[PDB]
């Protein structure tokens, strides 16, 4: 989850 | 228009929010003017202790209302801070781009909004103007005025230092044989080969006779100094579908560089046959102004521009296979999207002394110091 968060920065992560 | 700035402020508070899973690093820092450069310089002092090092940086402002200035700033990264500006100098006219010649880096390169270039020495001025004598005027009536920003200084010849010329031209100037006290330096050669304007322009890091330049006409061209024929280059591209803005060279393959530009494409060019494109890079959504390569790292390039992004591409995962939710979010080779930034990025220099920390540079005074988390690079969780 932490290299699919780098990729859409501005959609909060889950 | 003004639901779009809103659009901008609250993506920024997700980021804020997305930050201490992104980042080992954020460091922000609004200065007192923008700057349109940004270049590390190639010194480190850390102490012994302290839980930091000192690193140096080269900004400049671009304002027609105040006296400009080129700014050296010192900024503390830990070891497991702090940004102040350490040189202030009075520059005459707005400072467009700001690179050091490598054979001594007191010596500072700059390009001017006029069709000259300037070459400061820190170490030959006041450290502040505490005279705050201007020379800045009160009216400034430039006519017939378009340049590009590049300018780049030969990293196997000492002095050798090209510019983007005003009538689509490049210039060398050879400042080793400086002049009896004169001080003005003419152009060595004058190369007359794009039909626009010329936008950013290179030295080759490892041959000292070949450049490359790109332009608003669509052309990289890739030229070499021991040519007779000045007015033509070596080769030349059809290289994007629109205005080609920056180009950056490869330190670990001679004959590998990456063009970026208006179509919003990154491209990848072989020097031995430029007229296949290797790999068109594409994540960015309006113009990109700047495209470095990192100087630990061969497999990694990043690019910046007017959509407020930094990307950073990784070009070992290219052609991965992909479920439909990764595509979405992009390309498999996009390893990393700044996002930092609410206005656009003028310029970043990678830091050649710490792996991944990146200065990145925008239009609302906004500097930003930072790097992304290590689990992200690595390709471990
Ligand atoms: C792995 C991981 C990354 C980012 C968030 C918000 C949660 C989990």
């Amino acid at each position: 989850c932490t290299k699919r968060a780098a990729r859409r920065p501005y959609k909060p992560c889950a | 228009d003004a639901v779009e700035e809103r659009v901008i402020n609250e993506e920024y508070k997700i980021w804020k929010k997305n930050t201490p899973f992104l980042y080992d690093l954020v460091m922000t820092h609004a200065l007192e003017w923008p700057s349109l450069t940004a270049q590390w310089l190639p010194d480190v002092t850390r102490p012994e202790g302290k839980d930091f090092s000192i690193h140096r940086l080269v900004l400049g402002t671009h304002t027609s209302d105040e006296q400009n200035h080129l700014v050296i700033a010192s900024v503390q990264l830990p070891n497991d801070g702090k940004i102040e500006i350490e040189i202030k100098i009075n520059h005459e006219g707005e400072v467009n781009r700001a690179r050091y010649m490598p054979q001594n880096p007191c010596i500072i390169a700059t390009k001017t909004p006029s069709s000259d270039v300037l070459v400061f020495d820190y170490t030959k001025h006041p450290s502040k103007p505490d005279p705050s004598g201007e020379c800045n005027p009160d009216l400034r009536l430039r006519g017939h005025q378009k340049e590009g920003y590049g300018l780049s200084w030969n990293p196997n010849l000492s002095g050798h230092l090209l510019s983007a010329s005003d009538d689509h031209t490049i210039c060398l100037w050879d400042i080793s044989a400086v002049p009896k006290e004169g001080k003005v330096v003419d152009a060595k050669t004058i190369f007359t080969g794009h039909t626009a304007v010329v936008e950013d322009v290179s030295w080759h890091l490892l041959h000292e006779s070949l450049f490359g330049s790109v332009a608003d006409d669509q052309k990289l061209m890739i030229w070499d100094t021991r040519s007779n024929n000045t007015s033509k280059p070596s080769h030349s591209v059809d290289a994007h579908t629109a205005e080609v803005n920056c180009l950056s060279f490869n330190p670990y393959s001679e004959f590998i560089l990456a063009t970026g530009s208006a179509d919003k494409t990154v491209a990848l060019w072989d020097l031995r046959n430029l007229k296949l494109k290797l790999h068109s890079f594409e994540s960015h959504k309006d113009e990109i102004f700047q495209v470095q390569w990192s100087p630990h790292n061969e497999t990694i390039l990043a690019s910046s521009g007017t959509d407020r992004r930094l990307n950073v591409w990784d070009l070992s995962k290219i052609g991965e296979e992909q479920s439909p939710e990764d595509a979405e979010d992009g390309p498999p080779e996009l390893l990393f999207i700044h996002g930092g930034h609410t206005a656009k990025i003028s310029d970043f220099s990678w830091n050649p002394n710490e792996p991944w920390v990146i200065c990145s540079v925008s239009e609302d005074n906004i500097m930003q110091v930072w790097q992304m988390a290590e689990n992200i690079y690595n390709d471990e969780d």
